[PDB]
RNA sequence: AACUAAUCCUAGCCCUAGCCCUACACAAAUAUAAUUAUACUAUUAUAUAAAUCAAAACAUUUAUCCUACUAAAAGUAUUGGAGAAAGAAAUUCGUACAUCUAGGAGCUAUAGAACUAGUACCGCAAGGGAAAGAUGAAAGACUAAUUAAAAGUAAGAACAAGCAAAG
RNA sequence: GAGCUACCUAAAAACAAUUUUAUGAAUCAACUCGUCUAUGUGGCAAAAUAGUGAGAAGAUUUUUAGGUAGAGGUGAAAAGCCU
RNA sequence: UCUCCAGGCAUACGCGUAUAACAACUCGGAUAACCAUUGUUAGUUAAUCAGAAUAGGCAAUAAUCACACUAUAAAUCACCUAUAACUUCUCUGUUAACCCAACACCGGAAUGCCUAAAGGAAAGAUCCAAAAAGAUAAAAGGAACUCGGCAAACAAGAACC
């Protein structure tokens, strides 16, 4: 694994920060959160 | 075993078995290699602590763990602990020594109490002796009590222990005869039969 | 479903399967299904008389151990054979043919105890 | 008698028993063959008593008193065995010139390896023994490919070991 | 994702060690030395790629050509299989015909 | 002494139908394995007499007990007549 | 003697003499109840019952009347941290019946022979 | 143990000096008593002089008093590192063991009467000096939660205690450290804990009956 | 005001360079149902690699596989259902770092060897084949800490109406 | 790879009672098989259970060891069986 | 002690300490108790039970209670002549609730003796629902059921393509 992405933490927080006021797993599960955030925008 | 770590507790003791189980895989300790010739610190040597909590304090070596390049001084570099603790009682507070690496101490010149660096050199008889780098002098090997607790001078033998004279008596007479032949002649056994031919292969 | 790693011993297998546990044979099974023990094949323990013997299991801690010098063929030869040959050479009564006089053994055959091939146990 | 399988009755129940040093090889070398023969049995009786005592402690779930005595006795018996072995080995060399008491040979097994073969005693010569002849001391041509594979397998192991030493030296010098 | 909870040890680099300080010296051995030696002769590496470059199929064939007769059985079998795979890839597969 | 499970038998030397249902004398030959000279070498000198006694007690109890059971006497119906036999 | 070659015997051969003995035995307390004459021994797997008779009579000067032996299988069930079976060694048990009416009983080794009204405050304080 | 365990202090007092009933008064006499027991104690002083050569009973009370004040003041800060130097390993657990998770405010008010050496002893070799101290002190201990459980925030109470100091004469780095306190039987009882206690009675199983 | 967890750095590995090797490292046991101290009963590789696959099928044919110095001559001469493809030599050049055991714009526990191990386990057998570890100078200082931090829960069930949000 | 299964070779074993023209006969156990139904359907079971049924001195059943191997073997042919 | 159930004990093959005691109460038993689990210590004892010299010559006549008989498928070293040897007990198996089925599997598993003298327990506690499964009983009727008397029956008989 010569080159592994090291910043994925902040890429994930980009989406989840917009989803924290949703209800359900939409607000914390990235695969679901990303779809919800795109509809909100 | 490669993953064994040498500690203050003697190898093979109950304490060591608890510390070094077969499944332990702790990170190796890195020790600067020192040849048997290179090492110059021995139990009973007075040494001075160059640095640390007790920097500048002279002490006497009492244990040497060569696998960690450790020298332990009695009553120095000492922290505090409770010995003999049980559920009912706290135990007794004691001061416990910690190991000091070789480079953190220096040997002490006997006549003048100072941390003199030493060099290994032979003598007239040929015996290897430590000599001080400055103020060239013979620092004799100190005498330390035997680890097992046996003092040879005070030792008085009981039954089943050979006396000195008996052990050192010479009875061997060199001859071209095996122990088997010697015993038969001594014990008077007579055997005139001989083994038949056997083929080795 | 069999165990491949455990040792094959006589406890395992059918009754027909039998094998020894390493004991030396002491006799012969003749015809008619008869065991005949041989007295010579049975080891005999040569035990000395220990009366008056001064050596005991342990030694004084004050007894000095000596410098280790394992015995060599040369060391044995000098102690035993050299003085005789040296004395005979000065007297001149020495010849190659009579090395047996000083203790040489031309062959091991006919000896009860043969050094090679060894024919006695420890 | 059977009393010799146990310690002195006074010593029974004592937490420790005082014992001297074990026999060293050089001290034994001074002794004669006859004396070593007697000394062997003296140690043997002591060894049996300690082995007897060791087992009884396990049954009673107690510590064995002065367990170092057992190691000392075993060390003494090895030295007696060594000294007797040395004397026999020297005498064999002088009279026969052979370095081993047992005949043997260097042979190639069916797997393509070189192994020292220890000879056995038989009552008949080798060419008349049908069990012996069934044993094969040669390898057929299908083994050469395996012979090379072992050499290459071994060469990889040696290469890794040498590399790892060089890596470990880097850590030492970097650390110191 | 999970992240380190501590800073790793700082990296210490000596920029003036002998290897870094003298890097490049004698790269003009030819033009400044009357062309007795070509600079490629200063390259240290595998025997089959000193002063040479090529694609992976070329490198595999070149290694076999140079040291194929001194290779271990496992290695040579793997190298030969790699050649046949690369041969089929470069000569039959791809977007551009 | 070792155990096995097989047919239980009570036999006097002949079946119950035989008129001669009582015993007079038994003759036993000690096996060579148990003879005097071997026993002395094995160091069990005191067993020379013991070998004879064990053979008598076992053999004669078996015979007389089998005779008694031929007459209908068993553990719960003990013998009314003493049953006698002798052996050399 | 164990771990050694014995000279092969053929008709007319000498007697086999072992001058130094390699067999080591230990007297063990019977697990079960045994007759007074019987004594238990744990012996090397290569020792025969004939060997034990000569061993005891000659080395220890004890008269023996009969010897029986059995080979006890050692457990192979326990496993180590790597799940590798641990083998307990197989051994041989010998039962020796003493002679001359002598009796033996295994000897008894190892014979033997703050204040509740101010709690939580150190008493050291004298105030 | 391959290495002998090292002890720089010995638990207990070699000879427990018995204070004289009524000694707590006039806050000579006891000065004479050490002179009177010179055979038992002056010999100990003579031995202490050999290894020390600067041991003078006249000046020890001032130094001995100084150690006592400083040692207790470590309790307020909870500077165990300092306190180890001031007190012996025997004294340390007694002072500090039950003060864990507690805060103690201790101050020393003016001493009522001059401190005096009263009894010394010697045993490789240890020398113990008993000193008599009469002083007014303040103490207040608190909970985890800051609630007061013992003592009065600030009032001075006169205390008479006998404190034993000790030194390891052989060691070059030995020093005089507070070792123990001898309590007289005639001493009045100490102040009680503020709270109230329940002392449970015997617990009985159904089989048993109360007696 | 936290559970489940998370963080870690070295065990070793990879590729080269250099270099033939000569290690073949107690006693005893083993080719008998291996590891069973002795006779019974004799002991011994293989004739050409094939196919898959490519030729958009397939049927002659299909580089490496099936090795004999680099670079050039040259993808040339030649060979080929003259299709797919295959493919020289003559002849020129080359003293290779040399010295001693070195090097890494290689991996860092799902990586790098399958490997802590050809073990555990699975298979009658040939064979297949894992997983994981982390205190400190000292444990002869009671085993270390560090982190609103994953999903999942708890602290704290819910309250007409609806892709669950947006204004 | 024939410790399952197919067939074979060698050495062995089991078959009560009741009738009979005296037997690949009859009735019916042990034993072998598996007709029909219900249950079960991640089951007790990767084919069983519970009943009901077929044969049961024979081309019977069963045990131990050996044999035949995939371009093959075996097959009272179901293209069935060969872990 | 009581109530009830009715394949048990040996050997072979296989298994390999699951045997027994103590101590533990993490893991294992699909839950407890208790241990089949963990640790330690012990164990299975044999001359009768079981396993493990050579060269020649030579044979018509089953078994079945072997007699009478009948049968057909045609069916088990010895003895003799010579030679050689001229007193021996070592070695190995022996425990168990156990083996093959991934399991403490309603399955598979050979022989001898016996059929309860041996070996065992269908219900953790409570409740008395529906549906589902199994057993018994049925007023009047008696195949009107159903593709079909499938299944069940106080029946288990007859006959034909
Ligand atoms: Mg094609
Ligand atoms: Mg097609
Ligand atoms: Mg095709
Ligand atoms: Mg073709
Ligand atoms: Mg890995
Ligand atoms: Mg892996
Ligand atoms: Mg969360
Ligand atoms: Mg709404
Ligand atoms: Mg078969
Ligand atoms: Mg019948
Ligand atoms: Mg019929
Ligand atoms: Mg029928
Ligand atoms: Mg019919
Ligand atoms: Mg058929
Ligand atoms: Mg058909
Ligand atoms: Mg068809
Ligand atoms: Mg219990
Ligand atoms: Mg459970
Ligand atoms: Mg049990
Ligand atoms: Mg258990
Ligand atoms: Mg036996
Ligand atoms: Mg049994
Ligand atoms: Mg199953
Ligand atoms: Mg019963
Ligand atoms: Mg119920
Ligand atoms: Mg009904
Ligand atoms: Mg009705
Ligand atoms: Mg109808
Ligand atoms: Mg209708
Ligand atoms: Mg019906």
């Amino acid at each position: 694994l010569r080159n592994r992405l090291t910043d994925r933490y902040w890429r994930v927080q980009e989406v989840l920060k917009h989803a924290q006021h949703f209800r359900g797993r939409k607000n914390r599960c990235y695969r679901l959160a990303v779809r919800a955030v795109t509809r909100a925008f | 075993s490669p993953f064994y770590r040498y500690g203050m507790s003697r190898p093979g003791s109950i304490a060591d078995k608890r510390k070094n189980p077969p499944w332990s895989r702790r990170r190796p300790v890195v020790v600067e290699p020192i040849s048997d010739e290179d090492w110059h610190l021995f139990c009973g040597d007075m040494v001075e602590i160059l640095e640390g909590k007790d920097a500048g304090k002279q002490g006497k070596v009492v244990q040497v763990v060569r696998q960690r390049n450790w020298v332990v001084l009695e009553g120095l570099n000492t922290h505090y602990r409770y010995i003999g603790r049980t559920k009912d009682h706290r135990g007794t507070m004691i001061a416990s020594e910690a190991p000091l690496l070789h480079h953190q101490v220096k040997l002490v010149d006997p006549v003048d109490r100072k941390p003199t660096e030493i060099q290994w050199r032979f003598t007239e008889a040929g015996e290897r002796v430590r000599v001080s780098t400055r103020s060239g002098r013979i620092i004799p090997k100190p005498e330390f009590p035997r680890a097992d607790g046996i003092v040879p001078e005070t030792w008085t033998d009981g039954p089943k222990d050979t006396s000195v004279e008996d052990a050192l008596e010479r009875t061997y007479v060199p001859r071209l005869k095996t122990l088997e032949e010697d015993v038969m002649e001594a014990m008077g056994i007579q055997e005139t039969r001989r083994f038949k031919k056997v083929y080795w292969y | 479903g069999a165990d491949r790693m455990s040792k094959w011993t006589s406890k395992r297998g059918p009754r027909t399967f039998t094998k020894s546990r390493g004991a030396k044979k002491t006799g012969i099974y003749t015809s008619d299904r008869k065991f005949v023990q041989i007295k010579e094949m049975v080891p005999e323990f040569v035990v000395p008389d220990l009366t008056g013997f001064k050596l005991k299991p342990y030694v004084n801690y004050r007894a000095p151990a000596g410098i280790d010098t394992p015995l060599t063929a040369k060391a044995l030869f000098q102690e035993t054979v050299a003085p005789a040959i040296e004395k005979d050479f000065k007297e001149g009564t020495f010849d190659a043919n009579n090395l047996e006089k000083y203790g040489f053994e031309p062959t091991q055959e006919g000896k009860l105890f043969q050094l090679y091939p060894k024919n006695f146990p420890r | 008698g059977l009393e010799e399988f146990f310690d002195d009755p006074k010593n029974w129940g004592e937490e420790k028993v005082k014992s001297g040093a074990s026999w060293t090889c050089q001290q034994l070398r001074n002794k004669s063959n006859e004396d070593l023969h007697k000394l062997w049995y003296v140690l043997l009786k002591e060894r049996n008593m300690l082995l007897t005592l060791e087992q009884e402690a396990k049954r009673q779930r107690l510590p064995m008193p002065s367990p170092e005595r057992l190691e000392k006795v075993v060390d003494s018996m090895d030295n007696v065995d060594k000294v007797v072995q040395e004397r026999e080995d020297a005498l064999r060399l002088l009279q026969t010139g052979q370095e081993k008491p047992r005949p043997g040979a260097w042979r190639r097994d069916i797997f393509g390896r070189i192994v020292w073969h220890k000879f056995k005693q038989w009552p008949i010569p080798w060419y008349l023994n049908k069990r012996y002849n069934r044993r094969r001391f040669f390898a057929m041509p299908y083994v050469d490919r395996f012979i090379r594979l072992r050499i290459e397998k071994h060469a990889r192991i040696e290469a890794r070991k040498r590399s790892l030493q060089k890596k470990k030296e880097k850590i030492l010098h970097a650390k110191f | 994702a999970f992240v380190r909870l501590t800073l790793p040890p700082p990296k210490v680099v000596d920029r003036w060690n002998e290897k870094r300080a003298l890097f490049g010296v004698y790269d003009n051995i030819g033009i400044l030395g009357n062309f007795e030696k070509h600079p490629k002769e200063l390259i240290k590496g595998p025997v089959w790629l000193r002063g040479w470059r090529g694609n992976e199929l070329q490198r595999c064939v070149r290694k076999k050509k140079f040291v194929g007769n001194r290779m271990f059985i496992e290695d040579l079998h793997n190298l030969n299989k790699r050649i046949s795979y690369l041969y089929k890839h470069f000569n039959r597969h791809g977007k551009y015909r | 002494l070792f155990r096995r499970q097989y047919e239980n038998s009570i036999f006097t030397g002949s079946k119950t139908a035989d008129p001669c249902c009582y015993g007079h004398t038994q003759f036993h030959l000690i096996p060579d394995r148990l003879k005097r000279e071997r026993l002395i070498r094995q160091n069990q000198a005191e067993q020379v007499e013991a070998v004879f006694r064990a053979n008598a007690i076992a053999s004669l109890f078996a015979w007389t007990g089998a005779q008694a059971m031929y007459q209908g006497f068993w553990s719960e119906a003990d013998v009314t007549r003493p049953f006698v036999s002798q052996a050399v | 003697a164990r771990n050694v070659l014995y000279p092969l015997y053929q008709l007319g051969g000498p007697q086999l003499r072992v001058f130094r003995t390699n067999f080591f035995i230990q007297l063990v307390r019977p697990g079960t109840a045994q007759p007074e004459d019987t004594v238990q021994f744990r012996i090397p797997m290569e020792m025969t019952r004939v060997d034990l008779r000569n061993y005891l009579e000659q080395i220890y000067n004890v008269p023996v009347a009969a010897v029986r032996t059995r080979v006890q299988h050692g457990s192979n069930r326990r496993r180590d941290h790597k799940n590798v079976r641990i083998k307990k060694p197989d051994y041989k048990v010998a039962y020796v019946q003493l002679a001359h009416g002598q009796t033996f009983t295994f000897p008894d080794l190892f014979p033997e022979k703050s204040d509740l009204r101010c709690p939580g405050i150190p008493s050291w304080f004298g105030l | 143990l391959e290495r002998p365990i090292h002890l720089a202090c010995t638990a207990g007092i070699f000879d427990p000096y018995v204070p004289p009933e009524g000694d707590a008064r006039m806050s000579l006499t006891q000065r004479t008593e050490r002179l009177r027991k010179n055979a038992a104690s002056q010999l100990a002083i003579r031995k202490i002089r050999e290894f020390d050569a600067n041991f003078k009973t006249k000046d020890f009370p001032e130094k001995a008093k100084d150690i006592f004040i400083e040692a207790h003041l470590c309790l307020n800060n909870s500077d165990h590192d300092r306190l180890h130097t001031l007190v012996t390993e025997h004294c340390f657990p007694d002072m500090v063991w039950d003060l864990k998770y507690k805060t103690v405010r201790w101050g020393f008010v003016e001493s009522l009467e001059p401190a005096q050496v009263v009894h010394v002893r010697c045993s490789n070799m240890y020398g113990q000096v008993t000193v008599r101290l009469h002083t007014r002190q303040t103490l207040a201990i608190y909970d985890r939660f800051g609630r007061l459980m013992y003592g009065q925030e600030d009032v001075p109470k006169d205390v008479l205690e006998y404190v034993v100091f000790e030194r390891h004469l052989m060691n070059p780095y030995g020093s005089w450290r507070m070792h123990a306190k001898i309590v007289p039987a005639w001493a009045p009882p100490k102040q009680p804990i503020l709270k109230t206690l329940m002392i449970p009675g015997p617990q009985l199983k159904p089989w048993e009956e109360y007696e």
